[PDB]
DNA sequence: GAATAA
DNA sequence: GAATAA
DNA sequence: GAATAA
DNA sequence: GAATAA
C-alpha cells in the first residue's frame, strides 16, 4: 500500500535502480508504475524449540521443514498499516497490537 | 476513481488535471507464523527469507 | 513421509471462504394499490388537477 | 427491482468507496420542487453531409 | 449432532453469515438445513516429547509429521455427546470419559 | 447517437 | 436397497 | 462483470 | 433542381 519499493525502511538499501529511477525523476514531467512483482523465498523455517523442566528452560532453534511461513491477506476485513517513519515501515519490525492471522472465532485471513 | 485535482503551474497558470481511472482494492498483507500453542503460550518461529521485490 | 489416509481430503490449498464482500439479494418492492382519483371535489387534491405520479 | 448488494462478511467501513448517496434533495425547506426535465436531446459527433458549400 | 455450525462455544464467533440468518429466520416462516461441509485443516501435530531421567523430567514439544490427527467414527457403537451450555460444546474441551478411539480390545472407531 | 440526433 | 443389503 | 457478480 | 438546392 505504501512505496517501499524504494527499500525505505534503511537507506543502506539502494541500488543503482533506485538510482537511475532518481534521474529520471528529475528529466521526467510524469511517471506510471506499471507494474508490481514481489517474490518471498524462504530459505529456513526456525522454530525456538523450549524444553521447560519445572522452574527452568532450555532453549534451542531448531528447523521445521513441516511448517511453513503465512503470508496473510485480509481479504474479509477493513485495516489498516500505521506509518510514521520510512523505517517504520519495515517488512520485518512493522506490525499492528492484537492483530492474528489466526482468530479463535471468525478467521478472516486467506 | 474520478480525479479532480488543480495543479498549480505556477502562480499565473492551473491545470485542472481531471481524468477517471479503475478501482483497486489493495488488502493487506502480513508474515506471520502458525500459532502453536505451547506448554507457555505460542511456538516461537522465525523465518530466514530473502523477499524479493522489482517495480 | 508426511501422508495420511483420509476421505473427501486434500492437500492444503489456499482456503478463504469468506467472500471478498460480493453478494446480491434481489427483492421486488410490490405495492399493488386500490385508489380514486376524484375531480369532483373542490377540496385540495380533489378538483379538475391532474393527479401526479412522482416516480 | 433491487439488487441489495448485501454487507461483507467482514467490516469495511472503507467499502463505501462504490457507496453513493441517492438524489435526495438535502436542505430546511418544509417544500421541496423535485425536477422534471422532459427530454435529453440528441447531438452528433457526426460531420456533415449534403452540405452544399464545398470545403 | 448438535449445532454448533454457528459456533456458540464462543460468542466471539459470529460473522455476519450468523447475523444474515437471524434477519432470514425473522422473515421466514421455515428453513431447510440443505447441506453442511465440514472441513478440518492440519497446520501442525505436535507432540509433547518427555526426557525423564529418574526422578526428574524435561519437556517439549516437538512437530511429528509422521503422526497425524484421527477423526473417528463410531460406526459400530451406540454412544451419545453430553451437551448442558453452548460452550460445553466445543471442538476443543468437549469429552466423555472412558473414551479411546483405540481399545485393546475391539476397536470400534473408523 | 410521439418524444426533429441531416 | 470401511461401514456384511446373498 | 479462496476471495458468493443468480 | 467556389458559387450551402438535406
Amino acid at each position: 500500500q505504501c512505496i517501499w519499493w524504494r527499500g525505505l525502511q534503511n537507506a543502506a538499501n539502494v541500488n543503482q535502480t533506485i538510482n537511475n529511477m532518481i534521474a529520471l525523476n528529475t528529466i521526467s514531467y510524469g511517471v506510471r508504475f506499471l507494474k508490481a512483482k514481489l517474490c518471498i523465498e524462504v530459505y529456513a523455517v526456525t522454530r525456538k524449540r523450549l524444553i521447560q523442566t519445572g522452574a527452568t528452560s532450555y532453549y534451542t532453534d531448531d528447523f521445521e521443514q513441516g511448517q511453513n511461513l503465512f503470508i496473510g491477506w485480509a481479504d474479509r476485513k477493513a485495516e489498516s498499516i500505521p506509518i510514521t517513519t520510512p523505517a517504520d515501515l519495515d517488512e520485518t519490525k512493522l506490525t499492528v497490537a492484537n492483530t492474528t492471522l489466526f482468530d479463535a472465532n471468525n478467521d478472516n485471513i486467506t | 476513481e474520478i480525479v479532480i485535482a488543480t495543479k498549480a503551474i505556477g502562480a499565473n497558470e492551473s491545470a485542472l488535471v481531471t481524468t477517471i481511472q479503475d478501482r483497486r482494492s489493495y488488502p493487506r498483507l502480513m508474515l506471520s507464523q502458525p500459532q502453536i500453542k505451547d506448554e507457555t503460550d505460542t511456538m516461537k518461529f522465525k523465518y530466514q527469507i530473502r523477499i524479493s521485490t522489482e517495480l | 513421509t508426511k501422508e495420511g489416509y483420509g476421505k473427501h481430503i486434500t492437500s492444503m490449498h489456499v482456503r478463504n471462504i469468506f467472500n471478498q464482500g460480493n453478494q446480491v439479494i434481489r427483492n421486488i418492492v410490490k405495492q399493488q394499490r386500490y385508489e380514486l382519483l376524484d375531480f369532483t371535489g373542490t377540496e385540495a387534491g380533489t378538483t379538475n388537477l391532474p393527479k401526479i405520479i412522482p416516480y | 427491482e433491487m439488487e441489495h448488494h448485501i454487507k461483507p462478511d467482514i467490516a469495511n467501513p472503507w467499502l463505501t468507496r462504490q457507496t453513493l448517496p441517492l438524489p435526495a434533495l438535502s436542505g430546511d425547506g418544509t417544500t421541496r420542487y423535485v425536477p422534471c426535465v422532459p427530454y435529453e436531446t440528441h447531438v452528433s459527433q457526426r460531420n456533415w453531409n449534403h452540405v452544399g458549400e464545398y470545403l
